[PDB]
């Protein structure tokens, strides 16, 4: 409906599943990485302590902490070690969100079946590699 | 040989896969399932938990208990140093039956051959091993039962200052005085030595 395709946001699938752990122990991500145009609805999460564009002080700086709630009718898969697939990830303001919750809605009625989710702000690190 | 964590976990993951490799669950790959603690990859992805039952490497610290350095000397041009370390690892067991395996994995530990593999591979000596616990941490729904094992390694590291030099040669000066503080002296010896 309208209002569950009010915003439209790209989504990073790693369509492969082949993650595996190499001979040395290292852990190598799915190789395959396919982008995507999705369309819902983002909102802040207000629940408990939890914390939107939240500064943090620390003794190392400053950090800054978000999570967001999403309907929509896409279906976003997050982390299953019984599956062996890795979570999604959603560009929001350029930034990238992983699809730590789910909540499945799915078939229960007919105009207004849908799908939640909790999608948590990925902290800055730097980049190192593995492959094989 | 410089000293670098990065490589003793590797060595020993790449060891335990022949060594206690038969006892494990194996992956679609048809290796056993051996991991370094905390697996990720490219600064975010997160590793998934393999099948029971697996392995897990970790190492905890170093330190220096035998003095601050233990020998300097110059092999080309370049000065050397050498340094003593101590690597304290844990290993883990996640299943059923996680004490039995690592019964097994003591009992091999100690031979003399295994030893010898692991000084190939990492370049380092097993120094002590200690006991093995019989862990039980609920999870959910049901517990699952873990053996963790703590093997202690020792290595030594060699580095190359880039700053130093060597004498090569001796300019020395001298006097003779019947009586302390004679200015002028009864006589002087000047000396030079070259390498060459």
């Amino acid at each position: 409906m309208r209002l569950l395709n009010r915003h439209s946001f790209v989504v990073k699938r790693k369509v492969s599943e082949d993650g595996y752990y190499n001979d040395d122990g290292d852990w190598v991500a799915s190789q395959d990485i396919v982008e995507v145009n999705c369309k819902g609805n983002i909102q802040p999460y207000i629940k408990g302590s939890v914390k939107n564009g939240t500064q943090i002080a620390l003794p190392e700086g400053i950090r800054l902490t978000d999570t967001r709630i999403l309907y929509t009718t896409y279906k976003l898969r997050t982390s299953d070690d019984v599956e062996w697939n890795e979570s999604d990830i959603v560009m929001i303001d350029g930034h990238e969100y992983e699809v730590f919750m789910t909540m499945d809605w799915s078939q229960q009625l007919a105009h207004t079946s849908h799908y939640e989710y909790i999608i948590i702000r990925r902290d800055k690190m730097n980049a190192v590699r593995n492959s094989r | 040989m410089q000293l670098e964590t990065a490589e003793l976990e590797k060595g020993l993951v790449r060891t335990l896969v022949d060594v206690i490799g038969h006892r494990l669950a194996r992956d679609k790959n048809n290796r056993p399932n051996v991991i370094r603690a905390y697996p990720s990859d490219n600064s975010n992805d997160k590793g998934l938990k393999p099948d029971q039952p697996f392995i897990t490497v970790y190492c905890q610290d170093a330190a220096t208990p035998y003095g601050w350095v233990l020998d300097k000397f110059v092999e080309d041009d370049v000065v050397c140093y050498r340094i003593a370390f101590q690597i304290p690892v844990l290993i883990t067991v996640n299943g059923k039956g996680a004490h039995s395996i690592m019964l097994e994995l003591k009992q091999r530990l100690e031979m003399s051959s295994v030893r010898d593999l692991i000084l190939e591979e990492t370049g380092a000596t097993v120094l002590d091993t200690g006991a093995i616990p019989n862990d039980y941490t609920y999870l959910n729904t049901d517990f699952e039962n873990s053996a963790p094992l703590v093997v202690t390694l020792v290595k030594n590291s060699v580095l190359k200052d880039e700053r130093g030099s060597i004498i090569e040669r001796v300019i020395v000066d001298g006097e003779l005085v019947y009586e302390e503080g004679q200015e002028p002296p009864e006589y002087t010896i000047h000396l030079d030595v070259d390498s060459k």
